[PDB]
RNA sequence: AUCUAUAAUAGCCUCUC
RNA sequence: GACGAGGCUAUU
RNA sequence: AGUAGUAACAAG
């Protein structure tokens, strides 16, 4: 309607103050006079609706023939006034009961990611209710699944591309990638009659990612996080199986996420081996076995291919770094935290991995073999690829060594730390530093002549084989067809060795980072707690030692040192640090000892010390045990347990009984002799001392752990059990 | 620069450091405690635990507040009909005469065959509703010029003393009753496992609060409110008879219509949300207002009948005040079904940890015991000094009573109140978790939270429990100062 | 007999457990009533009595009283003081800037990109917003195109160049302009009988002198605060005019910038993302904890935070942030300070002087306050205005050159607290603290060999504090050992514990529309039971009373009940002549089928399947006319998602001007909308006049339509002739 | 490995005596 | 007559 | 009167 615009432009000139405003106006300014109001905007909706609904006639009709369908009264109510023409909520109950029928052709389209959702939500089964600790950790998550996913700037070129070409500017060459989508979408909207700003909301709907900070235990893929108000709370879990379909990279990472915790409780067992087969056998991603998840994926890390080999599968040494992956052909890498300083000078704490190794190297479609060495890029050897491919393939290979030109290469702005502190894998965040700034990393590199071998030429930072090129990379004509394997024997201690007998790989090159899985991980076993977090397994072998409190109790007094072996502290050594579960054994079984021994006996303390009396115990040369102030667990500077106070994971109040263990209150009412509170705990913090008496002036300050350690035997000390109660003690 | 600037700096500036002990916790609002000051009167918008409704069986059928009222009134014809009036008490700057007519206008209006509730503008009903009462407003010079015109002193709110009446609201709001005013409407039908435990936990949840007076006096707040914002609007310019009902359920299924009184509303122009309409009410009720005249200062009783519940009668009086309120008062009574989430997610909570240390869902053992554990108690109140237990249900009721409390008692003063007594909890929390806490300026503090404790009868109340629960706390911190010692 | 103590409970559960039990956010809100001026001029008087002791002048560009306590004697007592020293202040940032090397060159420089890449529009984003031209409040937006207008009046076109920096350097000239022209609003006053006073405004012509117009460039207009929670007793806010919010936008970004990177710092960050950073930190200060030693949290906020900081420091702390940026944008950093340190505040709507016995009452204005005399005051107001009067401008507002009254310094005022928490130790003295910073709340986490060691620690983060202009509250605030403490009323248990109170007020109907506000009530309950600890039991419940309360706001009772009403007559028929009836909308009468499962699916997608095919179609009309239409386009929201004729209707005032203005500007933006099919996704830019480019676009769309074949050659000839015409 | 990126309006919560 | 900042939510 | 509470409404 081009000439009504005219016409409509024509009139509105006329008037003066209309004529003025165009003109004065700026295109930016409009903007500005679009929001223009003479009066405020009235505060608490809640009231002002709570008080309009009340009135006659509070609601806006769009004058039409559609509004004049609605009748002046019907069957007394008057539905309509007789300026702006007003009706009543009943006006839209008329409209709902007697209306003209439309058709409903547009909502079905504009609303498709909610139907999506309840789709996904019916098609879903769900499984059992859990009762108990659940312990959550606040990530930034993906509220709703998208097919395609861009950043709000590409989504928004691509949505005015879609539904404004003509005034779209200029051609963002970042909107290539998705000109082919832009085609199909304007096939799909060539001839419908929908408001455009609703069919953008709606893409962006379908494009935008939201992304929020939400606590979350073990499932963090968009399917779950929309049910994830259902999932868990912070004492229950409710296994859910939502519908539709979920990628191979989310059960890639799950899959890796469940072979680590089992490789972390099995290492710990007795035989890990069998107990490592146990519990795989018995896993579950979402709803398929984990041996089948194994069997399907051509991927995973090192306790993937460890898992496999028990479960007498083939391992697969597929490594991923974002954007290649890197199949393993000879050598055996280390990792070592060391502090690294960048180009921008500022130190950060890096794992470096230090050996000789070689890879064979895929990057869309470029491929390769790499040699590496300790913080050098010894060699890369390629074949001719498309040239885009084959630098982002060079620079992911150079990142990817670690190699000190390349961290040096680094010039200007890198976090290492979200807004919330958390800490991002360095080596991620300098591969997406340097795959859009790869002119400095080729600059600082170096350049050298370009071999004149036969079959071997050059490239350089020219994205085109020249005389130049940079130090390392060596292009081949010799055509290798990608990667398309070894046999090796799993031993007892989860060690996988060739024929030869050499180890290449074992349970102590797993990571340690704790992750949150993707997908939901179950163990379809009666002792799945033991493979939850350091809180929730704190908190269920506290539980276990509680409910059986009375024939523990039996057991010690009779017994010696069967009491010490249970399969709950087995659970509970693998979040000690396997360093110190020694010594804390010994510690706390003289601890015990001598509580039951010299007959003073304080249930508390016993009940804090008994789950660290499993490992077997590591005294010192001259066999005494080791002093300890607390007692430290993985993860977390809160996860430690205070021998003499109260800890954030242990506390106990004698005034009402009461044990606080991660935040849960039980009550040892019964559960205990009153005259305990008459006894003194300097008996059941330090092995090997005893309460002397009062605390002497004479002996001088409070000694220190390693003081205590050095003192003789028959020897007094002062002792500070905590802020206000000091007291002697004597070896 | 900055030692150079503490090395100058005087000593005097100190932040003075002090250990907190049990005894440096003294009681907070002493003056609370002495009888120079008037107990403090019930101010509260309704009748709660004196009120008395008249009971009509119903068919399900909701047909009008208007017929409500008459039907009920028939029913109980002896009130309806007592026209000589036999005052009992009376409101110091109340017209008793006035009121009384006012009332029998209210009967009158409700029991004709007219099906409107509107009210003429008579001299009594002037009088009641507090017509022509704005002051003129005059023009800026004059008002300069006159010397008459001075700036009025503000009022402040009286300080009054513990009011035996606000213990006895509390007692008897939280105790289980025969009947039902909750109108929870229905869900969609569970189908995961936890929506399951949600609907097994909400039977329990629900059965404890719905029984208890607390629930029918929220109840009757909330549809009164409603009521009261309803005409407010549609009649901004009439004054209405608004009769004050509820519908409860017996433990049998059948329903009642409940009719605890009449309410006049006047003008209602309200522009602002500060605008406040003039609510009349009367009130049936069963106490006789001279046992405790202390609580009703601001009520007018006449004596109207009496009733038969058992073999002994009980007399009918009508309590009759001129009350006002807002649109922000009756749009925050219209949404005061919120207490019940405060009060439930509360309890839910401990629910729940108990499920987490078992294993299982807890519910049944938690409010009943069950074969492996006992019925979980909570030190719920005093009986003559010592300390008594009750049950899961109960503490449930007495934290839904005060959150109940919370909405009608609730102004400034309950705000800045809760907010620093909430800082001394914490403090004493730190004292018992034998964390050593240390103060600054205790007697700052102590200043603060008595700052606000003038004539909220909560507030009051508040402060008398407080220092009850601190009194005991430091009896039970006495044994926990002899450990290894 | 028995008696109920309700705080018995405590006897069983922990505080910080049942710390819910604590908010009664059942009870209604307090509210103010009247006029603000009496806590205004409070604000003034303690503002200046924390900083009497300084050096008190007389400004030569506005004639106002300045009063500067900065580098002013140091206190000799704990009384709140506003005797900053410079020389702390700068030792401290240099502390800070020694901890985080590169942290002020890269904020400065972001800021400066930023702001190097904002457009003038940027200002429409706030709310109530003083205008000059009126002296009056004006939603932002329209405060900033009067000013725009008023600058054209006085030849200042820097807001036609698109960007921030221009308007802002327009702004600065402005300030130098010896005279200013401008459009106002006068009212003429009508005699209506009753007799009523009927009120037209319209817009006029005016002119006011260099030194008034400076005046009301730095006026800050102060008001009352109602729906607050916590306070006995009511505040004053204030806002500022556009000519301030300007260059606070800067200030602003640069802090921000600052802020994110302190790990000290409790903003921007918020929510969950605050949680979890917070507790990183607390389990950092707890495994960093000496052995054998004693670590204690001091649980603390500071008193008078925004009457004792100085927009003085505040230039110096911009002055030491951008050292390593271009000169001018040191400058444009260093404009607001200076625009706040000589602020001038407007005192309100005045007094209310009464006759008890006459029943007759009359509104003093700020102006004329001492035109009485002061025994015709109540004690407190006589008193506050004898203490005003040094302070006092004859045209009623107040000099108030000492303070952070606006309290837009958030950000700059956590950076100096975080400041002040990186000294962490004094002398060599046996202890180290560190901490939590937002605003003027603070966690001080002090690690020593003992408690009294500890104590030394904080009394001399205290003193040191004292030194920087911030005032740690003696009153409320206080210490234990490590492991439980209070945040921003966060209540941390070894873990920060759910409050479910500050919770419940968003539990009610949101007030949008019946659609939108089941959609948002749904939403809360679903998020509540993420974030805040709510049970499956409670949710449910939730979602019943919602449900209630939603069917008594909008008077949609389920159709088989038999509750009355013009709409229930017609639910009760729709309910009737409906088949499948658990398909109907709760708003239509019909059924509740929410449950936790399902709270995130909105109730038409829930019920699409169970509507029946007549009633879907009503329901979802294109064309439904309860919906706006651009103009006709299809809408596919149902007739639910209606709008209500929000018509501020002020009694006894008639707008037959305004609107005239504001109908012209909406008629000229629908045009361009129809011109221009994107503006509203996208926001428009240009330099050009909207006239030029609707004209060329008309112009191309009428020739690609002719040789498209859309358009003939008559109609062609007719596009052609007007547009050469206009 | 979510770091990036992110138009506008409105609501709720948090942050002087 | 109802401001600033942070987080979250809904809508176009 | 009353609501309420440091200042307002009790129509303009
Ligand atoms: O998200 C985490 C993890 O789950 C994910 N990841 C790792 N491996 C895969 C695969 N194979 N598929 C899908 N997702 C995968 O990436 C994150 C890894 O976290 P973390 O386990 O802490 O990393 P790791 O400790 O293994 O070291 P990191 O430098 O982050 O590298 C991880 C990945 O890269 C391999 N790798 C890199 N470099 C330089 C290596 C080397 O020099 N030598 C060896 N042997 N491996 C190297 C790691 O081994 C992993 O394969
Ligand atoms: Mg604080
Ligand atoms: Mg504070």
């Amino acid at each position: 309607m081009t000439l009504a615009k005219i016409e409509l432009l024509k009139q509105l000139l006329r008037d003066n103050e209309a004529k003025t405003v165009l003109k004065q106006t700026t295109v930016d300014q409009y903007n500005i006079i679009r929001k223009f109001n003479t009066s405020r905007i009235e505060k608490n909706p809640s009231l002002r609706m709570k008080w309009a609904m009340c009135s006659n006639f509070p609601l806006a009709l769009t004058k039409g023939d559609m509004a004049n369908r609605i009748p002046l009264e019907y069957k007394g109510i008057q539905l309509k006034t007789n300026k702006g023409q007003m009706c009543s909520i009943a006006a839209v109950t008329w409209w709902n009961t007697y209306g003209p029928i439309g058709d409903t052709e547009g909502f079905e389209r504009v609303y498709e990611s909610f139907f999506l959702r309840k789709m996904r939500l019916d098609n879903a089964t769900w499984g059992r209710i859990t009762f108990g600790p659940v312990e959550r950790v606040r990530k930034r998550v993906l509220l709703n699944p998208l097919t395609k996913e861009m950043p709000p700037d590409e989504a928004s070129n691509v949505i005015m591309e879609i539904l404004f070409p003509k005034e779209a500017g200029i051609p963002r060459e970042s909107t290539w990638i998705h000109r082919e989508l832009i085609k199909e979408k304007r096939e799909k909207l060539k001839g419908t009659m929908i408001t455009p700003i609703v069919l953008a909301y709606m893409l962006e709907r379908e494009l935008v990612a939201r992304r929020r900070f939400l606590p979350v235990a073990g499932a963090t893929s968009a399917e779950f996080i929309e049910m994830l108000h259902c999932l868990q709370g912070e004492n229950w879990r409710q296994i859910y199986h939502p519908g539709g379909n979920k990628l191979t990279e989310s059960r890639s990472q799950s899959m890796i996420v469940a072979c680590r915790k089992i490789i972390r409780r099995s290492i710990v067992a007795s035989n890990p081996l069998e107990l490592a087969v146990e519990i795989a056998n018995k896993t579950v991603i979402d709803t398929e076995p984990l041996k089948s998840c194994l069997a399907a994926i051509d991927g995973g890390d090192v306790a993937c291919d460890i898992i496999r080999a028990a479960l007498g599968l083939k391992i697969r040494q597929r490594q991923r770094f974002g954007r290649l992956e890197l199949k393993r052909i000879s050598g055996r890498g280390f990792k070592n935290d060391e502090e690294i300083l960048i180009g921008n000078g500022t130190i950060q704490k890096i794992g470096i991995w230090d050996g000789e190794e070689e890879f064979h190297v895929r990057c869309g479609e470029c491929r390769g073999i790499l040699k590496k060495s300790k913080m050098k890029l010894e060699k890369l050897l390629i074949n001719s690829a498309k040239k885009e491919d084959m630098r982002d393939l060079i620079i992911l290979c150079m990142v990817f060594s670690q190699d000190t030109r390349m961290f040096q290469g680094v010039r200007g702005e890198i976090n290492f730390l979200n807004r919330a502190g958390q800490l991002l894998s360095p080596m991620y965040q300098l591969q997406r530093y340097f795959l859009n700034r790869s002119n400095d990393l080729f600059d600082q590199w170096g350049y050298e002549e370009s071999p004149k071998a036969s079959e071997l030429h050059g490239i350089n930072e020219s994205m085109n084989a020249s005389d130049y090129t940079l130090k390392g990379v060596v292009v081949t004509r010799n055509v290798i067809d990608d990667f398309s394997t070894e046999k090796v024997s799993i031993t007892k201690n989860l060690s996988l060795i060739k024929r030869t007998g050499e180890v290449i790989m074992g349970a102590n090159d797993v990571s340690e980072l704790e992750s949150q899985a993707q997908l939901m991980i179950t163990y379809d076993t009666p002792k799945m707690w033991e493979m939850g977090t350091t809180k929730e397994l704190v908190q269920n072998t506290y539980q276990w030692v509680l409910k059986n409190l009375v024939t523990l109790k039996a057991q010690f007094l009779l017994g010696k040192e069967d009491m010490f072996q249970w399969d709950a502290f087995e659970a509970f050594e693998s979040i000690i640090p396997q360093k110190m579960a020694g010594q804390y054994s010994g510690f706390a079984r003289a601890v015990l000892k001598q509580m039951r021994d010299q007959e003073v006996m304080k249930t508390d303390q016993f009940i804090k010390l008994l789950p660290f009396c499993f490992s077997p115990p590591k005294l010192r040369s001259n066999g005494e045990p080791y002093q300890f102030l607390k007692l430290v667990l993985k993860g977390g500077g809160e996860n430690f347990i205070e021998v003499r106070k109260g800890s954030p994971l242990f506390s106990y109040n004698p005034q009402t009984e009461v044990l606080t263990i991660c935040g849960r209150m039980m009550s040892l009412k019964g559960k205990i002799e009153d005259e305990e509170r008459n006894r003194s705990m300097g008996n059941a913090v330090l092995a090997g001392f005893l309460v002397s008496g009062k605390y002497d002036p004479d002996l001088g300050d409070f000694k220190t752990i390693e003081e205590l350690e050095k003192l003789k035997p028959g020897e007094k000390a002062n002792i500070l059990l905590y802020q206000g109660k000091p007291v002697k003690v004597v070896k | 620069a900055i030692e150079r600037n503490l090395a100058r700096m005087s000593p005097l500036v100190s932040v003075t450091p002090k250990k907190l002990t049990w005894e440096d916790l003294r009681p907070i609002g002493p003056h609370i405690y002495n009888h120079e000051l008037p107990e403090v009167p019930y101010n509260a918008f309704l009748l709660m635990s004196d009120e008395l409704g008249l009971a009509n069986m119903t068919e399900g059928k909701s047909k009008k507040p208007k017929t409500l009222a008459k039907e009920c009134l028939e029913k109980y014809s002896t009130l309806r009909d007592q026209t000589d009036p036999i005052l009992i008490m009376k409101s110091e700057k109340a017209n008793e005469n006035f009121l009384w007519k006012l009332w029998r206008d209210c009967v009158n209006t409700i029991s004709n065959e007219e099906m409107s509730n509107e009210l003429q503008k008579t001299n009594y009903a002037k009088w009641a509703t507090g017509d022509g009462l704005t002051y003129q407003k005059i023009m800026k010079e004059v008002a300069i010029d006159d010397e008459t015109m001075c700036q009025e002193e503000p009022k402040i709110p009286n300080k009054c003393r513990v009011a035996a009446w606000v213990q006895t609201e509390m007692n008897l709001l939280s105790t289980l009753t025969s009947k039902r005013a909750l109108d929870l409407p229905e869900i969609g039908p569970d189908v995961a496992p936890v929506e399951h435990v949600g609907s097994e936990r909400r039977k329990y949840f629900v059965n404890e609060i719905n029984y208890c007076k607390a629930s029918t006096v929220m109840m009757k707040y909330v549809l009164f409110h409603t009521s009261l914002l309803n005409e407010s609007n549609a009649s901004m310019g009439k004054y209405k008879v608004i009769p004050i009902t509820n519908r409860v359920v017996n433990e049998k299924g059948e329903s009642f219509d409940m009719l605890y009184g009449l309410a006049v509303k006047g003008q209602s122009h309200l522009r602002g949300d500060t605008d406040v309409v003039t609510v009349v009410t009367f009130e049936f009720s069963s106490t006789d207002p001279r046992v405790d005249s202390g609580k009703w200062p601001k009520y007018t009783v006449f004596r109207i009948g009496s009733l038969f519940v058992s073999g002994r009668e009980k007399s009918v009086y009508l309590y009759c005040r001129v009350n006002g309120t807002n649109k922000i008062q009756m749009k925050w009574g219209m949404e005061a079904r919120r207490c019940l989430l405060q009060s439930m997610q509360q309890m839910e909570a401990i629910v729940e940890q108990e499920s987490s240390i078992q294993g299982y869902d807890m519910t049944k053992a938690c409010f009943k015991g069950d074969r492996v554990n006992s019925p979980k108690t909570f030190s719920i109140g005093t009986q003559e000094g010592k300390l008594v237990k009750g049950s899961f249900g109960k503490a449930l009721r007495v934290i839904f009573t005060k959150c109940l409390m919370h909405y009608v008692f609730g102004n400034a003063q309950l705000e800045g109140f809760s907010a620093e007594s909430r800082r001394l909890l914490l403090l004493i929390q730190a004292l018992k978790d034998r964390k050593g806490p240390w103060v600054f300026d205790l007697e700052g503090m102590y200043s603060g939270i008595e700052e606000c404790i003038s004539n909220n009868p909560w507030v009051i109340q508040s402060a008398y429990w407080f220092n009850e629960w601190l009194g005991f706390e430091k009896e039970g911190s006495k044994v926990l100062e002899s450990v290894d010692e | 007999g028995m008696n109920i103590n309700p705080y018995f409970l405590f006897i069983d559960v922990p505080i910080q457990a049942a710390i819910s039990t604590t908010f009664p956010y059942t009870g209604v809100p307090p509210y103010s009533h009247g006029t603000g001026t009496g806590y205004t001029i409070d604000t003034v008087i303690r503002t200046h009595e924390y900083s009497n002791k300084g050096k008190q002048y007389i400004s030569d560009v506005t004639g106002c009283t300045m009063v500067d306590p900065t580098n002013g004697p140091l206190p000799e007592d704990n009384e709140p003081s506003a005797y900053a020293q410079l020389d702390c202040v700068l030792e401290a940032l240099d502390r800070m800037d020694e901890e985080h090397p590169g942290l002020f060159q890269a904020a400065s420089q972001n800021a400066m990109e930023t702001l190097m890449v904002t457009t003038v529009d940027k200002l429409t984003q706030g709310r109530q917003t003083f205008d000059w031209t009126v002296c009056r409040n004006q939603p932002a937006a329209t405060a900033l195109n009067t000013t725009i207008t008023s600058f054209r009046l006085n030849d200042l076109n820097g807001a036609d160049k698109g960007g921030l920096i221009p308007f802002c350097q327009d702004i600065i000239d402005s300030l130098d302009r010896p005279e200013m022209t401008f459009f106002s609003v006068k009212n003429i006053k009508k005699k209506l009988p009753a007799f009523l006073i009927k009120r037209i405004p319209m817009k006029v012509k005016d002119k006011i002198t260099k030194v008034e117009y400076i005046k009301r460039a730095l006026s800050l207009n102060t008001m009352t605060k109602d729906a607050e929670r916590g306070k006995l007793k009511r505040r004053a806010i204030a806002t500022a005019g556009i000519q301030i919010r300007g260059f606070v936008l800067v200030v602003e970004n640069l802090a921000k910038n600052i802020c994110e990177n302190l790990e000290q710092s409790g903003l921007p960050v918020g929510g969950n993302e605050k949680k979890a950073k917070l507790s990183n930190a607390v389990a950092k200060m707890l495994s960093n904890c000496p052995p054998g030693g004693i670590s204690m949290t001091v649980t603390g906020d500071n008193t008078k935070w925004n009457e004792c900081l100085n927009p003085r420091i505040f230039l110096a702390m911009t002055e030491r942030i951008t050292r390593d940026s271009p000169i001018w944008f040191r400058d444009f950093c260093s404009i607001a300070p200076v625009l706040f340190s000589n602020k001038i505040a407007r005192l309100g709507k005045g007094f209310m002087i009464t006759s008890k016995t006459k029943r007759l009452k009359a509104q003093i204005p700020c102006p004329d306050l001492f035109s009485i005399p002061l025994e015709r005051y109540n004690e407190e107001t006589r008193a506050k205005l004898k203490k005003l009067k040094p302070f006092f401008n004859e045209e009623g507002t107040a000099s108030l050159s000492p303070g952070m009254m606006m309290g837009m310094f958030n950000m700059l005022s956590t950076v100096l607290g975080v400041a002040a928490l990186g000294i962490k130790n004094i002398g060599n003295k046996e202890y180290l603290w560190d901490g939590l910073q937002s605003s003027d709340d603070f966690a001080l986490f002090v690690n020593a060999k003992d408690e009294e060691t500890c104590m030394e620690g904080i009394n001399d983060f205290y003193r040191t504090c004292k030194l920087l202009g911030i005032n740690m509250s003696k009153k409320k605030s206080y210490c234990n050992e490590t492991g439980m403490f209070e945040f921003t009323s966060m209540f941390y248990r070894d873990g920060f514990v759910s409050n479910f109170a500050m919770e419940l007020p968003s539990f009610g109907v949101a007030g949008v529309n019946e659609s939108a506000d089941m959609a948002i009530g749904m939403t809360i309950i679903k998020n509540n039971m993420i974030n805040n600890g709510m049970g499956p039991a409670t949710a449910q419940t939730a979602i019943q009373l919602f449900i209630a309360d939603y069917r008594y706001t909008y008077k949609c009772h389920r159709g088989d009940s038999k509750v009355e009403g013009k709409r229930m007559k017609i639910i009760k028929e729709l309910w009737e002549n409906t088949k499948g009836r658990d398909g109907l909308l709760v708003a239509d009468g019909g059924p509740n089928i929410y449950n936790l499962r399902n709270l995130h699916i909105p109730e038409i997608v829930l019920k699409y399947n169970l509507m029946d095919p007549e009633y879907k179609g009503r329901l979802l009309h294109p064309q439904n006319p309860f919906v706006g239409h651009l103009s006709d386009y299809d809408a596919v929201s149902g007739t639910h998602s209606w709008r209500t004729k929000r018509n501020r209707s002020i009694l006894n005032t008639d707008q037959r001007n305004m609107i005239l203005e504001e109908q012209c500007y909406a008629k000229c933006c629908n045009l361009f909308e129809a011109c221009f099919n994107s503006a509203s996704y996208r926001k428009p830019v240009g330099q050009h006049s909207m006239l030029e480019a609707m004209a060329h676009r008309l112009r191309m769309d009428a020739r690609l339509d002719y040789e498209s074949g859309r358009m003939s050659k008559d109609d062609f000839e007719k596009a052609m002739a007007h547009l050469g015409e206009i």
